[PDB]
């Protein structure tokens, strides 16, 4: 999985969170963590436990350093949990991070 | 009323804690003594007060 | 003050990041209670019947 | 500030983030970050630069190790974001992170 979409959040400080901003976390992080979860959900119904995929997972050096980017830096941060939930959780079996 | 709270309050606080007058005491000694008793380094803001308004206070006034 | 200067993290944790495997700890610590629990219950259980 | 409203996400999994989830995410994340906005927006516009206010920001050492907590830790871990922001971003006058 290479779910390399993502959306430009230039110009966005602090005051201007807007719809936008929402749509651009719900696409980088929220629905991400779905795509992820759909996926699990087929291979756990289907008993493919000797395919785990890999999830080449697009995280950023940018944790607010650039600055007026809205929560692109929030989105990716929050994607850094992943490597934390593959041990905690019970979908291992049928993903990988990378 | 005046606050002291950030860099630019502690800035201000500063400059009301440096304002002195020196008054010369009965035995001819100079005593310095500062306008603002009220502020010190603890003080996190003031007033000022004018009952007739404080453009007839001589400090805004001129 | 020194948030005006600064910003603060206070850990206010008692330490907790030190123990590895907290959710294994506390799954294991959950059981031990239950089992001691249950052994003296089975016990009165079956004094009285 | 003591933003401390929270919802309990006990028993989500990754296989089980649903609209309670979302709820939860927007109130201890989204929505906290947007008051914050909201009050510097009224200290900006009457000119109270002299006021920054304190932020007790209520974050958690729990980043997965719990589990099971749905996005709960997410959302704790979206707000340590903050302390990069109040250096990036033109509101420190207003506010300061504890």
């Amino acid at each position: 999985i290479v779910p390399f979409a993502a959306i430009s959040e230039q110009g966005r400080q602090i005051d201007g969170i807007d719809s936008k901003s929402e749509l651009a976390h719900r696409i980088m992080l929220t629905n991400l963590i779905r795509l992820l979860g759909a996926v699990k959900t087929q291979k756990a119904s289907r008993g493919y436990e000797t395919r785990p995929a890999q999830v080449i997972l697009p995280l950023s050096p940018n944790h607010g350093t650039f600055g007026s980017d809205g929560l692109y830096s929030e989105s990716k941060l929050g994607l850094e949990t992943l490597f934390n939930r593959w041990e905690s959780e019970n979908w291992s079996n049928y993903l990988t991070i990378c | 009323t005046i606050h002291f709270g950030g860099p630019l309050g502690k800035k201000i606080r500063a400059n009301y804690m440096a304002m002195t007058f020196e008054t010369v005491a009965a035995d001819g000694s100079i005593k310095s003594e500062r306008i603002f008793k009220d502020i010190d380094e603890n003080t996190t803001s003031y007033t000022f007060r004018s009952p007739n308004g404080l453009l007839s206070a001589t400090q805004f006034t001129q | 003050d020194l948030c005006q200067n600064e910003p603060v993290c206070a850990d206010l944790n008692g330490g907790l990041q030190f123990i590895p495997n907290l959710n294994e700890l506390m799954t294991r610590e959950r059981k031990n209670l239950t089992e001691t629990s249950e052994i003296r219950q089975a016990v009165t259980k079956e004094t009285a019947a």
